Order: structure tokens, then C-alpha cells, then sequence
């Protein structure tokens, strides 16, 4: 009788971390790409210039 | 499930980040008009003066 329990819910531990996981691994794509725009777009800015002759 | 917890201590995590970062942007405002000035003030100072001729 119990073995049967065991197993259904050790489905739903499996899924709720791997849609736990799915948050992680997606925020951290999403952050990605604004981390380096910043990073570029400051540099540019700081570097660039022009000088009156 | 572990994934519970693993989801709202990120949540908090973020928020944590967040103020840490407000503080220094917040900082760099108040000190750039203190330094703005404190050139520009001095700048006159130097530059400035009267002679008397006769």
C-alpha cells in the first residue's frame, strides 16, 4: 500500500525543482544582456569626445 | 519541495542588491554637486582682485 504513494509523490518533487530551476537559469539570461549593454555603452560615453581647435 | 525556498530566498536576494546599489548612486549624486562647486567657488577666488592705480 505505501510503496505506491512514494513514488506519485516523488513525480511532483521532481517537477516543482525543475521549475524552480527554470526561474534561475531563465533571470539569469535576462540579466546577461543588460549587464554587458551597460557596460559598453558607459565606456563609449566616457571615452568618447570631441576637442575645439 | 525544495524548490519552494530556493525561489523566495531569491526574491529577497534581488531586494537585497537593490538598496546596496541605491546607496551609492544616491552618494555619487550628493557628492557631485559638493565637488562641482567647490572647484567652480575656488576657480573665482584665485582669478579675482582689484589695484588701486593712484
Amino acid at each position: 500500500a505505501i510503496g505506491i504513494g512514494t513514488l506519485i509523490i516523488f513525480i511532483a518533487m521532481v517537477l516543482v525543482a525543475a521549475v524552480a530551476a527554470a526561474v534561475l537559469i531563465n533571470t539569469s539570461g535576462f540579466l546577461q544582456q543588460k549587464a554587458m549593454a551597460t557596460g559598453k555603452e558607459s565606456t563609449e560615453q566616457v571615452a568618447s569626445g570631441l576637442l575645439c581647435s | 519541495a525544495i524548490g519552494i525556498g530556493t525561489l523566495i530566498i531569491f526574491i529577497a536576494m534581488v531586494l537585497v542588491a537593490a538598496v546596496a546599489a541605491a546607496v551609492l548612486i544616491n552618494t555619487s549624486g550628493f557628492l557631485q554637486q559638493k565637488a562641482m562647486a567647490t572647484g567652480k567657488e575656488s576657480t573665482e577666488q584665485v582669478a579675482s582682485g582689484l589695484q588701486v592705480i593712484r
